[PDB]
């Protein structure tokens, strides 16, 4: 049987747009962290 | 029964590095900017004063030409060669005595050698 | 170019002064006459020049230029049916330039620069093209030589010549980029040449041969060491491989050994036939000959040009069995050279580093699929000459530990001329589970049920012969008398191979799965016979035990039916007794 | 820490090594970047530094180094690799670089591969009983959780196919030890030094099979990439190992798949160095650099977390006295021994138990642990497989028929010893079963001869038939 | 003070600069992280160094200071029930300090300042003092620590501090000439502690151990080596030792072996009890741990450390057992140090002075009147680790011509899992003659001459082990199979102890003496029936076997009236059959 191969996969692609979105609201804030602290 | 946690995995980890990278490109553009600040010659000024004081006695110092007015006056007072170069767009590098030990203080290379070190306060910033 | 003049001469080293900028591994061109010489240590200014060829003679002060480029070798059509020096030269253009003598200095091309090839493309303007892509084919003795892309070389292609007869030197595709793309290409020969992947190997290397074929079989990807001392049968065993395995592709290296081996294989392997293609045997093999005399630096680089040109040949989508007919001579090459190095020896004098070498030059076989998306397999089975017989030499010892088959001669069989004379106590291969379903489908379904029955009652005969050799064959009971005569009869008729008999030479697989079934069948009649009372020395006069015996001597055609009447025999010798 | 320090002027690359001048601020045992005037990024590491110049130790090969356009970079001070339980399904080369195409690892920490000594104090005795379900394993050499155990294989004999069966079989019995934990399987962590593609391809097939991949760190060095990352994949497995059994309590199971490969980088290094020889030309620091691998194992007081060693190294010409098995014997904790003339003969796993050994068994055995009659079991099958060795010796020269009642006997129990208890294949068996088939064995032999194994058990077990454990 | 700046890192070697007037062997403090080191070469302006902890991450030009003074211990109360590193550093206070890693450049004190112990004097003001000389007692573990004074110390006292408690670093002692004396002192470790006399042996060391107590006994000031190869058991024969003998205080120096072995002596002790005492047995054994994985220039320091503790523990009166747990390790480590010095090696690349080294540290060994005029010994049993067995490497060859006693193992009885596995054939005793009296006295009139029968037996036994390789056992007559046998007996009986055993682990000289006895008893009775006509195979099966056989399971208070039993029934088994 694959229909828990299915699951997993559509567990797997749901997986990866939520770390994604869940990356998209501190963005800016890691951008700035890194600029602050790479800089001198 | 097992691969479809390594898929799952790999694809958590596919986007995860993804989303590292994004912000690595992010960061990167965003320092390639500097030129442009007011405070440029400051930041140019602090990094090759740090260069120089982790070379001491370095025979000459060598920046972008448009990066070289900003130094003269340091290098005047360090008592240190200053020439130009072209090549390093946006950092500065002393030749050293002997000609054989050098330092470089560019930005891309901060960049590149603390991106280790950061990956994992990005990581917690962006999901932890 | 960096240049510089000698500065040392000590050897087949040279130490070149002035030679600030010069990369390790570089071909520099010592003395006025430009002898091929390789970095192998810088220092200072000076570089350490590892010479190729003949330094007697030289001077200090002579110069010294460094070609900024590492050993490579031309990679193209041309090769095939040709035999080349260590450091890929034709000696053909040789002999034709400079007689019966092989002098240093001689610069001839390793592909011929004015045979015409029958260009016709496969590529369009346009197209995408990467490493190992297939950009045309052309004829060279029926072989369909395919021209590839160099394996660092990607691009779109632009411009592409439309069909007709080129020389190899012609630039055949020219990509977008501006890169002119000819038949041929360099490699350097200490870089292993890129594969998409590495397949498990499920395809039996059919050397022809009955004991290497059944009891110890090499996969088509596979690894096998042949070392034994001094007129053992390894060069025997290698020419016989050359000439009967199924392999597209044949590359032999004469690294460090007899001239005479070489002119053999150059006489008569244009009169044999190949046994795929059917033309002429010469037509499939590659030459790589370094003789003992020769100088003792080129034996590594005919090693690695040897390997390289396999390798190539197995990114075409053939598949390629190498022969280095010698190991144990480039192990002394390199204690040769880590001698001039003033290098801290290993064990026995070697450089603690040949374990190394070892395992890079043969884990580049194996089964893979090319960067073109073919598969394509290279055998290697590589001789070690162990100083009388001993096999605790460093040599044989890390030659052990990566090769997946070990093919153990005996000096004892030689001296009785038993021959292949392979110790099947002492031998052993890895390869003999996984070749299992091929075996079940190709040669019959019962065949690992034979071997391993081939393989018991050897083992059995081996253990009671210590016994018979102590006591005395009287003292044995009747059946262990019978196993002692079926392990003889084994012995003599079925692991024995001539291989300068015109029949008995090549042996197929269903051949030798009839030879041992015929002598199962018989050994199992006798055992019927001794448990009923029949007495051994009456079932040993047989004419049937002679009709097996000379089994193995029947041609391939005729085989079949000869297995059918001698079945028939079997039974009725013991049927017909009751 | 943020600036490239750039060092220029090498004066001498020659095989492993490379020489630089002026470089002070090289501290020893640091990492630096080797960069040629193509652009290729080497990797290197300190072994001495001085006023005048730091020796370095390259790691990749040496072609295209130029002393004109060569360069030399400091990394860090301390060789440190960055570990994270996110590696537990990753595969890395031998110096801790990704290799299965998945971006790198973000690190938790950045701890140094050459690692610190456990304090004696801190550890405890390691005394659960693993169960690997092979006969002459379990009863005989019973390997305990934390215990370094290395197999001594030799050329053909299938030292891999061993560890592969006993990393899939590998469990504890809490049931026998009246614990309920019910641990999750062991993580593996496979380091290979200088490995084939086809013991490569049948450690990763068998992986596959098992559904261990998940949970197994990979670090592959094979036999066509550089010879000296082997002096760092087996100090970057043990640190991941380390990591992972002493910060998140798994049960961590290394497996170093030869380290005769290892010993032979290590004397290239060191006969590149002039070092003063030990025994065939190794090291005479090689037994502590194998002791500053092997000791990074074991279980620590306070903490539930285990790492268990299973080193795979093979005695050249089957020498058991060759310096690299000799000091391995000295530093782990007894040895698993593969018999060549045992596995002629179709045995598998072809392991003889008389030059094996099992230091912690007694640890892990006994009354509480697996069963009473353990420990007496094994002594009493180690008595009379010595003395059917011996009998076999007589035999050799005096002939079969001359002998007593007793030593046919004895003999009998040899033959069906190697044929039976020695030769499992590749099923798994319980320590139940393994005794039980150990005590069938034993009652081949009369009551009055078992002078090793008590009253009470002898009456408790004795009188079982071989026909009787299986149909 | 002297200061200075590092030179040259390699590996646990550094070579310092600008250190004019540094002395030899004296401790300086390498790098900013002031690591622990010993000068061992000076040239010119520059000092070599080895560091006894890692040098991994130091930079050239770090500072280095020389204290002035050699690798001291501080010797006084609190050693006792501790475990201390190659340098005396208390593992516990490292380990509450940095966690479960040892990490470099730790201080702290080897006696505990903050405990408080009461303070008994016995000398009062106005009184002459000598060196050596017992100024008061103080309590550690149920052992009456005597307070010595420095053997390099004399004076009159001037004041004494009252009965109380007090910690080690009060001045107790205050003598005329204003020098302070405390609860310890430090000493050398590389400098024998000064004795009155050195005394003959006379009284045994007994280890608890059948086969070492009777035919190859130590005396209570002697010496013993126990080579042999990994796995043959020399580890737990010492820890057996350590476990079982009947010294006063026990000091164990794991030189460079398995830390498990540490922790199983950490754990396991503290449950046991002193066979003498009644108290815990880790309160009379002091443990110098210094692993493989620990630095190498430490063992030296460890081995060292161990010895000067054993001194000391000497002079306060005490028995003293020294074990060595590998001394093949130390040897190594002084290899290492010599091929970073870059000198000559002797054979096998050990240096030249290993044999002077060895010497030294087995020559501070013996049975002495102590400075303050008491009796003390110290017993050293240094074990070896041969490579690959082999005992014809120097450390063993050097250490047979200073030992006393010398208890060679044999990887084959380690291999039937016999035990001790002491092989008898290659193993002596020098103190056997000197011990006599000791026995006659003690276990009784006749046990030397039961004794000499048993060591005749087993040669007879030894010398009829050829011809039963030769021609088989069943080949011998019926009075030559009946010596194998009763060596067989003896072998299995009376030389096999099970350490692990509850009961067998421990056997006394009575019980020893019993059993030697009953096979005496047995072999007579059987030579005389054999004599009377009857055959060996009925004697082998007799039930008095089975008495013999598990005599040494019987447990100590119950094994006189078994003996006496077994007597009884061998005497009954023989004369009654008639
Ligand atoms: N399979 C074989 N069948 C028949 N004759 C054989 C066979 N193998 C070896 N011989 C005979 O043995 C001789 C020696 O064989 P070689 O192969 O030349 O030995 P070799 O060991 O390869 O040579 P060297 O000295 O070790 S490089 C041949 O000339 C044959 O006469
Ligand atoms: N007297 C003994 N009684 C029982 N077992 C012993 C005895 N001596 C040694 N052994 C066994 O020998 C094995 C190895 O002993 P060990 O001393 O640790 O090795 P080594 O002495 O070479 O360091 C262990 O399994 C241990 O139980
Ligand atoms: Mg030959
Ligand atoms: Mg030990």
């Amino acid at each position: 049987t694959e229909a828990l191969l299915a699951r997993y996969r559509e567990r797997a692609e749901a997986e990866a747009k939520a770390v994604r979105e869940k990356a998209m609201a501190r963005l800016d804030e890691a951008v700035a962290l890194v600029l602050k602290e790479v800089l001198p | 029964e097992s691969a479809g946690e390594l898929l799952v995995a790999t694809a958590r980890t596919q986007a995860r590095g993804e989303v590292l990278e994004e912000v690595r490109r992010r960061v990167r553009e965003a320092l390639e900017a500097l030129p442009q600040k007011p405070e440029w010659p400051e930041v140019v000024r602090k990094l090759a004063l740090e260069a120089l004081e982790a070379l001491p006695g370095a025979k000459a110092l060598v920046a972008n030409p448009e990066d070289l007015p900003h130094l003269e006056a340091l290098a005047r007072e360090r008592g240190v060669e200053l020439q130009a170069e072209p090549a390093l767009r946006l950092g500065v590098r002393a030749v050293g005595a002997e000609g054989k030990t050098q330092v470089e203080n560019s930005l891309l290379a901060r960049l590149d050698r603390a991106w280790d070190a950061l990956s994992s306060k990005v990581a917690q910033a962006l999901w932890g | 170019m960096i240049q510089g003049v000698i500065q040392k001469i000590a050897g087949p080293a040279v130490i070149a002064k002035g030679m600030l900028g010069a990369r390790m591994y570089d071909i520099c061109k010592v003395g006025e006459e430009g002898l091929v010489g390789e970095i192998i240590r810088l220092d200072g200014d000076t570089a350490f020049v590892q010479v190729y060829e003949d330094t007697s003679g030289l001077k200090v002060g002579e110069p010294v230029v460094s070609t900024g480029l590492p050993l490579a070798v031309e990679l193209g059509p041309g090769m095939l049916n040709g035999i080349y020096d260590g450091i890929q030269r034709p000696l053909e253009r040789i002999r034709e330039k400079t007689g019966i003598y092989i002098t240093r200095g001689v610069v001839v091309h390793a592909l011929d620069r004015e045979k015409k090839w029958a260009w016709t493309p496969m590529v369009k303007p346009g197209d995408e093209v990467r490493g190992g892509m297939v950009l045309g084919t052309v004829p060279e003795f029926g072989f369909t030589h395919k021209i590839l892309v160099p394996p660092d070389v990607r691009g779109r292609v632009k411009e592409v010549k439309p069909a007709g007869e080129y020389t190899v030197e012609e630039p055949v595709v020219v990509l977008e980029d501006g890169t002119e793309l000819k038949m041929y290409h360099t490699w350097p020969v200490r870089r292993a040449r890129p594969v998409q992947r590495k397949l498990d190997p499920n395809t039996p290397f059919l050397t022809g041969m009955r004991i290497l074929d059944v009891l110890f079989p090499v996969a088509m990807g596979g690894t096998a060491a042949i070392p034994g001392p001094f007129g053992a049968g390894k060069s025997v065993t290698q020419q016989s491989l050359a000439k009967w395995s199924n392999a597209d592709v044949v590359v032999y290296v004469g690294c460090g050994e007899r001239g005479n081996e070489m002119t053999d294989v150059l006489v008569e392997f244009p009169e044999l036939t190949d046994p795929k293609t059917g033309g002429p045997l010469m037509h499939r093999t590659v030459l790589i000959a370094n003789t003992s005399n020769m100088p003792v630096a080129a034996r590594e680089a005919s090693i690695y040009v040897g390997v390289t040109i396999a390798e190539y040949f197995r990114d075409q989508g053939f598949s390629v069995a190498l022969m280095a007919d010698s190991t144990s001579r480039w192990a002394e090459a390199l204690r040769e050279i880590s001698s001039r190095l003033e290098e801290m020896p290993a064990e026995e004098g070697y450089p603690p580093y040949l374990a190394a070498r070892l395992a890079a030059f043969y884990e580049r076989a194996g089964k893979v699929i090319t960067l073109g998306g073919e598969e394509g397999a290279v055998t290697i089975v590589g001789a070690v000459s162990p100083p009388g017989g001993d096999m605790s030499e460093p040599v044989t010892q890390s030659t052990l530990r990566i090769v997946g088959a070990f093919w153990r001669l005996d000096a004892s069989l030689a001296f009785r001329r038993h021959f292949p004379a392979i110790n099947w106590n002492g031998s052993y291969s890895l390869f003999t589970s996984a070749l299992d379903p091929w075996y079940r489908e190709n040669v019959a379904e019962d065949y690992p049920e034979l071997r391993d029955a081939i393989s018991e009652l050897l083992q059995r005969e081996a253990g009671l012969q210590e016994i018979v050799q102590l006591v005395g064959p009287d003292a044995l009971q009747d059946a262990e008398r019978l196993v002692i005569e079926v392990g003889r009869i084994i012995r003599e008729d079925f692991l024995q191979q001539n291989a300068y008999h015109e029949v008995d030479a090549y042996c197929s697989m269903k051949k030798a799965y009839g030879i041992m079934k015929m002598i199962l069948a018989f050994y199992k009649e006798a055992e019927a016979a001794i448990k009923r009372g029949v007495s051994i020395d009456e079932i040993l006069q047989l004419p049937v035990l002679e009709r097996i015996g000379r089994a193995r001597y029947v041609s391939e055609e005729e085989f079949p039916a000869y297995f059918e009447e001698a079945m028939k025999e079997i039974q009725g010798a013991f049927k017909a007794l009751a | 820490d943020l600036l490239k320090k750039e060092y220029t002027g090498i004066t001498y690359i020659s095989g492993p090594l490379l020489f630089v001048e002026n470089a002070k601020d090289l501290a020893y045992g640091a990492i630096v970047d080797i960069k040629d005037g193509t652009g290729r990024v080497r990797g290197g590491q300190v072994i001495e530094v001085s006023e005048e110049y730091a020796v370095i130790q390259v790691f990749e090969e040496t072609t295209g180094l130029d002393l004109a356009t060569t360069s030399v970079s400091l990394v860090e001070d301390v060789a440190r690799l960055g570990v994270s339980k996110e590696m537990l399904g990753r595969r890395f080369n031998g110096i801790g670089k990704p290799i299965d195409g998945l971006p790198p690892i973000t690190p938790e920490k950045r701890l140094p591969i050459t690692g610190l000594p456990l304090n004696p104090v801190a550890r405890r005795k390691p005394e659960q009983f693993i169960q690997t379900g092979i006969s002459t394993i379990d009863v005989m050499n019973t390997l305990v959780r934390g215990q370094k155990l290395p197999i001594f294989s030799g050329s053909g004999l299938p030292a891999n196919e061993i560890a592969a069966q006993i990393a899939r079989q590998a469990t504890v019995r809490p049931d026998l030890s009246g614990e309920g934990e019910k641990e999750e399987p062991f993580a593996v962590v496979f380091a290979a030094m200088g490995i084939t593609q086809r013991e490569l391809s049948y450690f990763i097939q068998e992986f596959e099979r098992t559904g261990a991949l998940s949970r197994s760190v990979l670090f592959l060095n094979k036999a066509d990439d550089p010879t000296i990352e082997r002096i760092l994949t087996p100090r970057m497995a043990l640190t991941v190992a380390e990591y992972l059994a002493f910060e998140h309590d798994y049960h961590v199971l290394v497996i170093l798949t030869d380290m005769t490969n290892y010993c032979e980088a290590l004397r290239e290094i060191g006969a590149a160095r002039e070092e003063i020889p030990g025994r065939r030309g190794y090291p005479g620091y090689m037994y502590t650099d194998l002791a500053t691998i092997y000791e990074r194992a074991g279980v620590v007081e306070g903490k539930k977390g285990s790492v268990t060693q299973i080193p795979i190294l093979s005695m050249p010409d089957d020498d058991r006295t060759h310096p690299i098995p000799d000091l391995t014997g000295y530093i782990t904790e007894g040895q698993i021994q593969l018999s060549r003339e045992l596995h002629r003969k179709g045995i598998y796993p072809p392991i003889d138990p008389l030059p094996s050994l099992s230091r912690l068994m007694n640890n892990g055995v006994g009354k509480g642990k697996t069963r009473e009659d353990h420990k007496q079991v094994s002594d009493q099958l180690y008595s009379a497989y010595a003395n059917g060795v011996d009998i076999r010796k007589l035999v050799a020269i005096i002939g079969e028929d001359a002998l007593t009642e007793n030593d046919r006997r004895y003999l009998q129990f040899a033959d069906a010893f190697e044929r039976f208890f020695i030769n499992q294949g590749q099923q798994n068996r319980s320590i139940e079963e393994s005794l039980q088939i150990a005590w069938a064995l034993l009652s081949m032999l009369p009551q009055g001869e078992l002078k090793r194994i008590s009253k009470d058990h002898i009456g408790k077990y004795y009188g079982q038939k071989l026909e009787e454990i299986w149909g």
